[PDB]
C-alpha cells in the first residue's frame, strides 16, 4: 500500500 | 529473517508536450510487484507479480487513487520547484522520490526510509530519527520548514507504523514461495585467453535471489583488486539475478586463483577453481 | 547528467540451437530520456520490450530492455542507445564469453 505523498 | 518494502516516484516535465511523465514501481525487497504509468493508455495500478493479482477491486480502486493523486502531487512540485530555483517553464525537471519500510525479525519497524531528490541531486530527507529532515540546499529547506510545520514526519510514520508493516506482512504471507525465498547462485568459472601469455578468468554467478552478493578474486590466498573486473550485479528478466567477476592471469598460473562468492542463499561461502 | 552503462547478455548460458532471452540491461543514466534498441545483424529486433522506469539509491535510472532470442555462431547480436549525454548512439555487442 503506498503513503499519501504531500507537496514540496 | 530481513524484509522491506519501498516505492519509487519518477516525475519528468515536458513542455510544450503537455504534463509531465509520472511513472512509479513498488517494491517487496528486490521483486517489484505494482506498476503505474501517466501515459499508460489507461493509467492505473497494474500487477508486476503473480502474487499481488489476488487483491480485490478495492485494492487496485485505492491504489489508483493514491497512484494518481501522488502524480498530481508531482505535477504541484515541479511548478513550486520552479519558483524556488527561480527556472523557466521551458526547461525539463525530474523529481524523484523513494519512501519504505523495513520489517524486523520481531514484526517490528526495524527503519524507514523517506528521500526525494530534484534534478538527479538530492533535496530532502528523512531522517534516522524518523522525526526530523534535512535538506541539501537553500531551495529544500522551504520543504523541510513547511513539512516541520504541518507535523508530516508524524503522518508518514504513522504509515510507517500502520498500513506499510501490515501490507508488507500480508505481501509476505502471500507470496511466500517467491519472496521468502533463498536461491543459491549457479557458479561457474571460465577461461577466455587474452593472448598467448595472458588469459581472463571470468566468475559466473547466475540465478540468484536476492540480489544481495559479493564476489571476490584471491591469488595464493591474498585478496586480488589489480587487473580485475566486477560488474554491475544484473536482472536476468525472470525475476532472478546475474553477477561475474573477471581477473586477467598469467598464463600457466590460473590454478593459483580462487573465486569467492557470499550470498545468503548458501550455507557458507563458495570457494571456486577453474575445472577444464 | 550521466553516462548510462550498458550491460548486453543472455538470460541463461548461451548455446547454439537453444531457445534463449537477449536482455540489454542499461543503467546509472540520468536524466530517464533514452532510447534503447536491441539489435540483430545490424537490424532492429522484432519484439522488443522494457521493465518499468527506477532508480538505484544514487537516483541513478536502470532500465532493462529484453527479447527472446536463439544464439548461433553466425548471426550477430548487439545493443544500441541514444542519450543526451552520449555524442551519437552507443552500439555494444553480445559476447557469449560476457
Amino acid at each position: 500500500m503506498r503513503h499519501v505523498l504531500e507537496p514540496f | 529473517g530481513s524484509h522491506s518494502m519501498k516505492y519509487f516516484y519518477t516525475s519528468v516535465s515536458r513542455p510544450g508536450r503537455g504534463e509531465p511523465r509520472f511513472i512509479s514501481v513498488g517494491y517487496v525487497d528486490d521483486t517489484q510487484f505494482v506498476r503505474f504509468d501517466s501515459d499508460a493508455e489507461s493509467p492505473r495500478e497494474e500487477p508486476r507479480a503473480p502474487w499481488v493479482e489476488q487483491e480485490g477491486p478495492e485494492y487496485w480502486e485505492e491504489a489508483t487513487r493514491r497512484a494518481k493523486e501522488a502524480a498530481q502531487t508531482h505535477r504541484e512540485n515541479l511548478r513550486t520547484a520552479l519558483r524556488y530555483y527561480n527556472q523557466s517553464e521551458a526547461g525539463s525537471h525530474t523529481i524523484q522520490k523513494m519512501y519504505g519500510c523495513d520489517l524486523g525479525p520481531d514484526g517490528r519497524l526495524l527503519r524507514g526510509y523517506h528521500q526525494s531528490a530534484y534534478d538527479g541531486k538530492d533535496y530532502i530527507a528523512l531522517n534516522g530519527d524518523l522525526r526530523s529532515w534535512t535538506a541539501a540546499d537553500m531551495a529544500a529547506q522551504n520543504t523541510q520548514r513547511k513539512w516541520e510545520g504541518n507535523r508530516y514526519a508524524e503522518r508518514f510514520r504513522a504509515y510507517l507504523e500502520g498500513e506499510c508493516l501490515e501490507w508488507l506482512r500480508r505481501y509476505l504471507e502471500n507470496g511466500k514461495e517467491t519472496l521468502q525465498r533463498a536461491d543459491p547462485p549457479k557458479t561457474h568459472v571460465t577461461h577466455h585467453p587474452v593472448s598467448d601469455h595472458e588469459a581472463t578468468l571470468r566468475c559466473w554467478a547466475l540465478g540468484f535471489y536476492p540480489a544481495e552478493i559479493t564476489l571476490t578474486w584471491q591469488r595464493d590466498g591474498e585478496e586480488q583488486t589489480q587487473d580485475t573486473e566486477f560488474v554491475e550485479t544484473r536482472p536476468g528478466g525472470d525475476g532472478t539475478f546475474q553477477k561475474w567477476g573477471a581477473v586477467v592471469v598469467p598464463s600457466g598460473e590460473e590454478q593459483r586463483y580462487t573465486c569467492h562468492v557470499q550470498h545468503e542463499g548458501l550455507p557458507e561461502p563458495l570457494t571456486l577453481r577453474w575445472e577444464p | 547528467q550521466r553516462t548510462p552503462k550498458i550491460q548486453v547478455y543472455s538470460r541463461h548460458p548461451p548455446e547454439n540451437g537453444k531457445p534463449n532471452f537477449l536482455n540489454c540491461y542499461v543503467s546509472g543514466f540520468h536524466p530517464s530520456d533514452i532510447e534503447v534498441d536491441l539489435l540483430k545483424n545490424g537490424e532492429k529486433m522484432g519484439k522488443v520490450e522494457h521493465s518499468d522506469l527506477s532508480f538505484s539509491k544514487d537516483w541513478s535510472f536502470y532500465l532493462l530492455y529484453y527479447t527472446e532470442f536463439t544464439p548461433n555462431e553466425k548471426d550477430e547480436y548487439a545493443c544500441r542507445v541514444n542519450h543526451v549525454t552520449l555524442s551519437g548512439p552507443r552500439t555494444v555487442k553480445w559476447d557469449r564469453d560476457m
